[PDB]
């Protein structure tokens, strides 16, 4: 078929994705702060 | 006079049990 | 050869129920993994070793069971040399290299099948005689392997005996408690409190002893099998089949599971307290004796002190009138041990030892002891669980005998869950009832 | 006679019987009906047990002064610890009733009964036709009751430390597991909670998309019920508009079709959620506790920043500190 | 008109169903798992409730919360432009402005996900008895993170939300308002608890019960997406149970009611327990157990043992459990047993 | 809120002379006091004898003083009961007795001195918290 | 059983998918990051630095103690090095 891109299912999946990644990026570097 | 009461509401659903279990309504197949 | 018309993927292992030479691949690849892991994990635990430091304190758990067939060790648990322990390793290691070989070839290159490239090893579930037979050598490779213990213990070293008179030590027995009467006495004991089950095995010539009939029972059962077809009994009572063997044999291993956990929680003697942690009971036992030692040095008669309920604060009665330590500790009153035996009397702690014969090496090591008690957390913070972080440490008698209770417990499922599948599948309706004859619909009702 | 025992045999093992006595059951109805008739009496006459072991009688009976969420049967003395203690043991009743006999007696042929209640499990349906496995799903609640009644105690050295028989009883065998084990902190517990939840959560999600697509056969002001009759060919609900529903709530990939698959996970979940918290208490039975971090997050000069953890280790403190106020004599608690 | 092609185009049927209801379901739910994760990763505590609290500060999942705002703040809405945050962003995290962020959206979103229920459930023409089942979570949530609260001094007092800042819920619970013993939390229990196990129980009479429709070993396969007869025989089930158990099944309309009912009826009652703990107006003591107590220091029962748990459970907590009382209580005064 | 060598100051001996711990010997303190003490004496107090805590303060009153880097030195070395009445070497690690304490073994005078250095400065930084017990945690 | 939207799995194994997000994914996640690695989180969330629970004696804590005034009374708490 000729399926389109941007669509209400991808909006959402990145809605949850985009944030995700961005966390899971910010917790990977707390791994190293210290005192 | 409580020990009576707990007793009694017990001796009461033991008695239900054995209704239950052997006065319950046969269960019948397809024509019911 | 085999896909989804055979099973479900997830079930993908039972496609090998008639496979006899795949089958065979698996279980020589699969035992590659344990010899796999006991090396890899003997050179780990030795790479992290510390000689002058508990093994306990380590997170331990071959290195001692070496150290308890007496190798690498002397006085006390004193590490002397660590060469039998990289040896073990890296042997094992080796060997699972050879195995993990025979396992992957057997399973993707050999014959998928045995019974005909070679009758011998080719095998029929059904067959009462080969199953009888196959049965027979195994219960002699396990007889043989008992008499390498026997062996190791009377010719080639000895094994750590903790009771050892001058002390803990490497001991040499030439004495094995043939008796039957005694030997096989454990077996008739209870396994409730005081009187033990084999778990209350005390020193060394009943263990050598009791493997050496083992070894001899055992193998004479291995030729009988060799030499034989089950009775009639035999036949009528049991299922013979590919998954109903299997379950036997599960909840036979289960079994050993519980009873393994109760060794390695309660014993002293095959389980060196020197080398893995003091024992439950033990802990408890050496915190009484602390500050029953404590106070006592304060100028408190202890034989006369009474506590908070008027029961004796250090020293009180059991319920069959000898003499224990008092407080929570009243539970224990079962606990032997060689650090506390010598105060013990005829009549149970004798307050006259207890009064002048206390010895400095037993105050530290009830001192050692009690602050080694298997109270821990999972992430490794030893103690009770109010307590702070600091002391990263859970006993290895803790380690064990969980992991072996899940193992054991799941395995008493998996019986019950094979056992029950045999036996619909013999008689034949693991698969659903026949729509057609549903047998309940023959059946009169009770209603 | 065809043979008096091979009568017997086929009496016993009979599937014409309103109540399946199977072999599991010889062994199963003697032990029930002690385990049941000692309770009962226990319960209501029974006089105060010396638990702790520190002569401090525990009474937790009807008749001496409890009522129904007090009352229990009290475990055995911890001068007993895990040593067996049968009537004969005893030079009398009075010195049984005084030790916590009763509780022994209760909870081995319980254990013993439920056990063989799980071999029954199989053994009917074996004699039905029907695949095994229910009785598996049984597992795990009775591999509770051993957890809580055997497996703990046996790993804590006496059974005075197993549940109690009773209402509060239990919540004390809780507040103060939670303080020596802290358990609410151990992934095992809290499987444990995942499938009691989830299972209730479950059990509401399946019975209710099914009762809800339920086939139109009866009246306006008939119960809906009737619209079933035992013994029926095709079935009662469409599970094509359930799966239609469920499907359009999260999204179709996330929603089950599969009758069977349905049922299988609707099993599996609470069967093996009980399973790990099960073993939880018989894993917290040799001491392998909750997570402790007690203390973890310090700042940049060494102070001690609280978390929630510790919040939590207060709690515990006020239960350890308060429980058993006159068995302790040392420091350590170590049993 | 325009409000039919809107209509329209929302219930149209795509992968993830938007609907009227996700107007308001989208928003709040996403907003709420948000400021969650949010939190648990980046705000502190330290003002609140003098703790650290997220993955920033060195917590781990299970320590990791959104904590309640100070008692201070009282019952306040503490909306990021109030009078508290007065617009700016960092106060209103210092605040705990997050916590009312959280609980507030989340419960809008659980009104529009239950109209979804509705919504879908009218189109697709099925029964709405997944809508009545879900009032039962919404009901503990508004008792327990709304009502309750709303009862007490101010939001400080609700339950936190967090792994770990939960489970001091429950112990404050008990050694509080000796919530173990309150009859309304036991029918909760005795349903959750017995729901989970019609759960397990009626799954496995099925999957043991089944017809052979095929002729593998994995019978999943065997199954007919598409109706006819009954894939498991209701009759044996019947039967199975009538003679093991005593008591058996035999309408299975009413077996998958039961199943709504006894989970959902278990936390009507628990809500109930608890918008009376709101008030305080717990089911703490036995009148009649504690006059006995006090005259004769012999009786002992396991509620009286269970009473000094709680009195030793608030007082080593209290201290810093509630910081707002500036709370000290010497070594002397702190109830303890002997030796511990 | 910081660890400045303000903090690591503490006293040498017992004629008011002091010394400076640095970062390193800080944790390097902290590592070897959980090696071979935490195993008794877990946040400053003492398992198989509570009466007799590692607080400054009880340290100062004891005989002869270990409040300071030289006195608890000689300790590890020479341990005595509080009145210093009695050497106590059999029951209590030390490096006169490390045939029978192991882990004292490895310690050398560097470690001794960083052990010392901790035992004043954990007080320091903790407190109440340090000398007392469970009531504290 | 279908709708509009392209299946997942052609579009998880489109190399052209893979060459968009081999950039995207890791993009956001260098972000996040960097966005704790230069410290701009803690000040986007006012969450204390390792060094800034307490002043360097002060053992007490910064306790919010009135709604109204709190914002007020939090920025004075900064203050004394807090
Ligand atoms: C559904 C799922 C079902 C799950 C069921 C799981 C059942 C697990 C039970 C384990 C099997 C018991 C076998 C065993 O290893 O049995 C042995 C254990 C341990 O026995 C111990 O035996 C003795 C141990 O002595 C040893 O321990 C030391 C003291 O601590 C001393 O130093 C001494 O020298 C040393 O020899 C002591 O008396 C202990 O107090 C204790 O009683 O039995 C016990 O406790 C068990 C108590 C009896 C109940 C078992 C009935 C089985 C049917
Ligand atoms: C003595 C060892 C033993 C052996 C040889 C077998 C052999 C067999 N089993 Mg049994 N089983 C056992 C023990 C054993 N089982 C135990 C103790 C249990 C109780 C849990 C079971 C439960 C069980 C079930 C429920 C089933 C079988 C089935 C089967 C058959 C197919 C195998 C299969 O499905 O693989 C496929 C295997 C998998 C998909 C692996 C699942 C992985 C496990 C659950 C994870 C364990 C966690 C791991 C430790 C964590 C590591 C971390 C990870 C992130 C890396 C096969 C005859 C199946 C059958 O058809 O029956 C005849 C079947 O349905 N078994
Ligand atoms: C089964 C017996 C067993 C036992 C008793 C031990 C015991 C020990 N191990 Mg060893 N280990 C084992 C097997 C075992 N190990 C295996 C098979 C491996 C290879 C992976 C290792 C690899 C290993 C390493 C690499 C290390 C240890 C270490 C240690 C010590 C510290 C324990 C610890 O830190 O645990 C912490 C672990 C956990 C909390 C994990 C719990 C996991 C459970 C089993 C999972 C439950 C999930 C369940 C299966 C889910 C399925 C459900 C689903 C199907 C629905 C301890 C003495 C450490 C050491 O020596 O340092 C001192 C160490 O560094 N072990
Ligand atoms: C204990 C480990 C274990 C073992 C020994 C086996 C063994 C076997 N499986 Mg099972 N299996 C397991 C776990 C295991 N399985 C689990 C956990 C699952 C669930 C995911 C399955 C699911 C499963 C399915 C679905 C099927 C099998 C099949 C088979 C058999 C054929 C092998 C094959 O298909 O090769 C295929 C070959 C390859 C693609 C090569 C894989 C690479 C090799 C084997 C590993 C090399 C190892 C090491 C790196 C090198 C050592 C070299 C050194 C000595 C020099 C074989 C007897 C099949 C069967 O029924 O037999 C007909 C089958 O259909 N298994
Ligand atoms: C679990 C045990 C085991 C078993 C039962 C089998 C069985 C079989 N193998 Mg496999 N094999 C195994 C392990 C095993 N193998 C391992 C680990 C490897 C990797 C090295 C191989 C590699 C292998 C190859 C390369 C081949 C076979 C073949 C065969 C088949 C023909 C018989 C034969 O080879 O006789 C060999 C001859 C003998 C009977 C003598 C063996 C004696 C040795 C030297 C002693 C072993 C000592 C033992 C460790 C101690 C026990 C003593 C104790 C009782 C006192 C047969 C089905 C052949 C095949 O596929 O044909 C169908 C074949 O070509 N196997
Ligand atoms: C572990 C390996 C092993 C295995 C798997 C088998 C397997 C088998 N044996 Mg062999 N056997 C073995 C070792 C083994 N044997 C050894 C070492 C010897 C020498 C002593 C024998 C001697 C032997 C003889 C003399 C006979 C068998 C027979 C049989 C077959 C039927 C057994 C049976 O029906 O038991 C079920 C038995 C019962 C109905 C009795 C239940 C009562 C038990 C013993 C007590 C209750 C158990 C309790 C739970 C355990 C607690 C411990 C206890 C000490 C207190 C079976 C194939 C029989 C056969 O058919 O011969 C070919 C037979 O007559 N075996
Ligand atoms: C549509 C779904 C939706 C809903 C129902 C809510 C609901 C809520 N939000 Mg959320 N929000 C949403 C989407 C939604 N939000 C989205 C998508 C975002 C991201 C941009 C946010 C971001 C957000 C933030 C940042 C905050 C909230 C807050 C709040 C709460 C109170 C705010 C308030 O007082 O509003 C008042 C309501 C209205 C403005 C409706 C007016 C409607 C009428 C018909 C219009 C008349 C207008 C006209 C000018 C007036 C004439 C009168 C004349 C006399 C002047 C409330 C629970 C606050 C909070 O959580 O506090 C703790 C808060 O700080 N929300
Ligand atoms: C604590 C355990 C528990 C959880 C986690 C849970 C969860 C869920 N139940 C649902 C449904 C149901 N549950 C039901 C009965 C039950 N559910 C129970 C217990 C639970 N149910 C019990 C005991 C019952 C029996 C009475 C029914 C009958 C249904 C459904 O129909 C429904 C479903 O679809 O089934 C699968 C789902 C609704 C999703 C949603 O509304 O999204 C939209 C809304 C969102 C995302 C807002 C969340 C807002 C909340 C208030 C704030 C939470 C705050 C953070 C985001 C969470 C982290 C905090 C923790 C660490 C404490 C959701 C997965
Ligand atoms: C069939 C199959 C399977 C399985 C497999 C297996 C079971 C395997 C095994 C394997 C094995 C079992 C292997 C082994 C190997 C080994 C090796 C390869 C070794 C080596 C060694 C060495 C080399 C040594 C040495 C040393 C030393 C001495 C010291 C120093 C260091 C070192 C280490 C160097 C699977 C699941 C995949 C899939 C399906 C099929
Ligand atoms: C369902 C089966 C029901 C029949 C089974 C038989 C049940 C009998 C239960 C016993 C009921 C009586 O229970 C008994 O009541 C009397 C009051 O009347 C209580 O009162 C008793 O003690 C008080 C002092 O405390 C005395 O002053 C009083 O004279 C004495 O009778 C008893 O302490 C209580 O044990
Ligand atoms: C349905 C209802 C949804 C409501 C969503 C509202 C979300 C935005 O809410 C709005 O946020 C901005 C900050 O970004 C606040 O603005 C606040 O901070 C800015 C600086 O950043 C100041 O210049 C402003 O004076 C102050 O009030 C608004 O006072 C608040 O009303
Ligand atoms: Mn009932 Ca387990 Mn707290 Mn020692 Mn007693
Ligand atoms: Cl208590």
């Amino acid at each position: 078929v000729s399926y389109p891109i941007f669509t209400v299912r991808w909006v959402a999946v990145h809605t949850l994705a985009v944030p995700t990644i961005f966390f899971l990026g910010a917790i990977a570097a707390m791994q190293f702060i210290q005192r | 006079m409580e020990t009576i009461t707990y007793v009694f509401i017990f001796a009461c659903i033991i008695a239900l049990f054995f209704f239950a279990i052997f006065f319950r309504e046969p269960p019948r197949i397809t024509k019911k | 050869d085999q896909e989804s018309s055979g099973f479900a993927w997830w079930a993908g292992n039972a496609r090998l129920i008639n496979l006899s030479g795949k089958l065979l691949g698996a279980h020589v690849a699969h035992a590659g993994l344990i010899v796999f892991w006991a090396g890899a994990m003997t050179l780990f635990e030795l790479a992290h070793f510390i000689p002058e430091k508990p093994m306990y304190e380590q997170g331990l758990i071959l290195i001692p069971h070496i150290a308890t067939l007496g190798w690498g060790v002397g006085p006390g648990g004193e590490v002397v040399d660590t060469f039998p322990f990289f040896v073990v390793g890296v042997v094992h290691l080796i060997s699972s290299a050879v195995l993990g070989f025979g396992g992957v070839y057997h399973a993707i290159r050999g014959p998928e099948t045995l019974e005909e490239y070679s009758s011998f090893f080719g095998y029929d579930w059904k067959d009462k005689n080969k199953m009888t037979t196959i049965l027979g050598f195994h219960l002699i490779v396990l007889g043989i392997g008992a008499l390498l213990l026997v062996a190791k213990a009377m010719f080639f070293g000895g094994l750590y005996d903790t009771w050892a008179p001058g002390g803990g030590d490497v001991r040499v027995i030439t004495n094995p408690t043939l008796d039957p009467r005694v030997i096989f006495g454990y077996l008739l004991k209870s396994p409730f409190g005081g009187e033990g089950w084999i778990v209350s095995v005390n020193n060394l010539e009943d263990v050598v002893g009791g493997h050496i009939w083992i070894g001899l029972i055992c193998i004479a059962g291995g030729i009988w099998h060799i030499l034989t077809t089950p009775f009639g009994w035999a036949r009528r009572a049991f299922i013979w089949s590919g998954e109903a063997y299997l379950s036997y044999s599960l909840g036979a291993l289960s079994m050993m599971g519980f009873i393994a956990t109760c060794f390695v929680w309660f014993n002293n003697t095959v389980y060196p307290s020197e080398f893995y942690g003091p024992t439950g009971p033990e802990a408890s036992q050496a915190q009484a004796m602390t500050f029953l030692i404590r106070d006592q040095k304060l100028g408190a008669n202890v034989g006369s002190a009474q506590g908070p309920t008027g029961l004796g604060k250090y020293l009180m009665r059991s319920p069959t009138g000898e003499i224990i330590f008092g407080g929570e500790t009243m539970r224990f009153w079962d606990f032997r041990g060689p650090w506390l035996e010598p105060l013990r009397g005829p009549n149970g702690l004798d307050l006259n030892k207890i009064k002048n014969d206390i010895q400095p090496w037993q105050e530290r090591r009830a001192a050692e002891y009690m602050t080694h008690a298997p109270l821990g957390s999972l992430n490794s913070v030893g103690g009770v669980a109010t307590e702070i972080n600091s002391v990263n440490f859970v006993s290895p008698r803790s380690w064990l005998a969980t992991s072996h209770f899940v193992l054991a417990f799941f395995f008493l499922v998996g019986h019950l869950w094979h056992a029950g599948r045999a036996r619909a599948a013999a008689a034949g309706f693991e698969k659903g009832i026949d729509r057609e004859s549903e047998p309940v619909l023959s059946m009169p009702s009770l209603d | 006679s065809a043979n008096l025992w091979e009568r017997f045999c086929n009496w016993v093992t009979s599937t014409d019987n309103r109540l399946y006595v199977g072999w599991f059951g010889v062994i199963m109805i003697p032990t029930l009906l002690a385990a049941t008739i000692c309770f009962v009496i226990a319960f209501i006459a029974a006089p105060p047990v010396d638990i702790d072991g520190i002569r401090e009688p525990v009474s937790g009976s009807l008749l001496y002064g409890n009522n129904i969420i007090t009352g229990a049967v009290v475990p055995s003395s911890n001068a007993i610890g895990l040593h067996f203690y049968p009537i004969w043991e005893a030079a009398s009743l009075d010195e049984w009733l005084y030790n916590g006999g009763p509780y022994q007696l209760i909870i081995f042929h319980f254990l013993l009964g439920a056990s063989c209640y799980m071999g029954r499990q199989w053994e009917l349906s074996y004699r039905l036709g029907m695949r095994p496995w229910i009785c598996v799903a049984y597992s795990a609640p009775l591999a509770s009751a051993f957890a809580v009644f055997l497996i703990y105690p046996i790993g804590q050295g006496s059974f005075s430390d197993g549940m109690p028989l009773g209402i509060s009883g239990t919540f004390n065998f809780m507040i103060v597991f939670q303080a020596e084990h802290n358990i609410l902190m151990h992934p095992f517990h809290q499987l444990g909670v995942a499938g009691v939840f989830g299972g209730a959560l479950f059990c509401a999600m399946h019975g209710s998309l099914v009762t809800s697509s339920l086939i139109r056969e009866t009246t306006e002001t008939e119960s809906a019920n009737y619209g079933y009759k035992f013994g029926q060919e095709e079935e009662t609900y469409n599970i094509v508009a359930a799966h239609g529903y469920f499907g359009r709530l999260i999204f179709q990939y996330a929603s089950f079709n599969n009758s069977r698959s349905l049922h299988f996970f609707l099993a599996a979940w609470p069967v093996v959620g009980v399973w790990f918290t099960a073993l939880g208490i018989s894993t917290m039975a040799f001491n392998l506790n909750g997570f402790n971090f007690n203390h973890s997050v310090i700042d940049a000069k060494g102070n001690v920043i609280n978390t929630w953890a510790d919040i939590i280790n207060r709690a515990n403190l006020g239960m350890e500190v308060m429980h058993e106020r006159n068995a302790h004599n040392f420091p350590l608690d170590l049993a | 008109g325009w409000f039919d092609i809107l209509d329209d185009w929302l219930k149209r049927d795509r992968f993830v169903f938007v609907g009227w209801s996700g107007i308001l379901l989208f928003p709040c739910a996403y907003l709420a798992l948000g400021g969650w994760l949010t939190g648990t990763t980046f705000v502190t505590s330290w003002y609140t409730h003098g703790l650290a609290s997220s993955y920033l500060e060195g917590c781990n999942f299970l320590t990791v919360a959104v904590s309640t705002p100070a008692n201070s703040m009282g019952h306040s809405l503490l909306l990021l432009w109030g009078p508290e945050a007065q617009g700016d962003f960092t106060r209103w995290c210092q605040l705990g402005g997050l916590w009312t962020f959280i609980a507030l959206h989340g419960a809008f979103g659980l009104i529009g996900f239950m109209l979804r229920q509705f919504e879908i459930a009218r189109l697709v023409g099925v029964r709405p008895y997944n809508a009545i089942a879900f009032s039962a979570p919404i009901a503990v949530f508004v008792s327990v993170f709304l009502i309750y609260p709303l009862g007490q001094s101010s939001w400080f007092f609700a339950p936190s939300f967090g792994v770990a800042a939960i489970f001091r819920f429950l112990l404050f619970f008990q050694g509080f308002h000796n919530w173990t013993l309150n009859p309304f939390h036991m029918m909760g229990v005795a349903g959750v608890l017995g729901g989970a196990l019609l759960c397990a129980i009626h799954g496995a009479t099925v999957e043991n019960t089944l017809f052979q429709d095929g002729e593998g070993a994995s019978t999943f396969r065997a199954f007919n997406p598409t109706q006819a007869e009954e894939t498991y025989s209701m009759v044996t089930a019947n039967r199975f149970w009538s003679q093991i158990f005593g008591i058996a099944f035999s309408n299975k309309r009413w077996l998958h009611f039961f199943m709504l009912f006894v989970p959902v009826t278990g936390l009507w009652m628990s809500a109930i327990g608890v918008v009376g703990l709101a008030l305080n107006l717990r089911s703490y003591d036995f009148i009649s157990q504690e006059i006995r107590a006090a005259e004769d220091p012999e009786f002992e029962t396991f509620y009286t043992k269970n009473l000094l748990l709680n009195e030793g459970i608030r007082a080593w907590m209290a201290p810093q459990d509630q910081p707002h009382e500036n709370f000290v209580f010497p070594e002397e005064v702190l109830p303890r047993g002997n030796a511990l | 809120a910081e660890l400045t060598p303000e903090v690591l100051t503490v006293p040498l001996n017992s004629e008011g002379k002091t010394i400076t711990l640095t970062e390193k010997q800080y944790l390097e303190g902290k590592r070897l006091f959980q090696y071979a003490c935490a195993s008794c004496h877990v946040g400053g107090i003492t398992k198989t004898n509570p009466s007799l805590d590692l607080r400054t303060e009880t340290l100062a009153l004891a005989t002869p003083p270990r409040d300071n880097i030289e006195g608890l030195v000689d300790y590890m070395k020479n341990p005595t009961t509080y009145d210093g009445e009695q050497e106590i070497a059999e029951v209590h690690p030390s490096l006169r007795s490390a045939d029978i304490f192991p882990k004292m073994r490895n310690l050398t005078e560097k470690d001794l001195v960083a052990i010392a250095g901790h035992i004043l400065v954990e007080p320091k930084i903790l407190g109440d918290k340090w000398g007392g017990g469970k009531v504290y945690y | 059983g279908t709708t509009g939207e392209r299946p997942f799995s052609d579009i998880i194994t489109s190399v052209r998918y893979w060459v968009i997000h081999s950039i995207t994914i890791p993009a956001l996640f260098i972000a996040g990051w960097l966005f704790v690695s230069t410290g701009l989180a803690y000040d986007v969330f006012g969450t204390p630095r390792p060094d800034s629970y307490y002043a360097q004696e002060q053992r007490s804590i910064p306790l919010v103690t009135d709604r109204f005034e709190a914002k007020q009374q939090v920025e004075t708490f900064l203050e004394q090095l807090k």
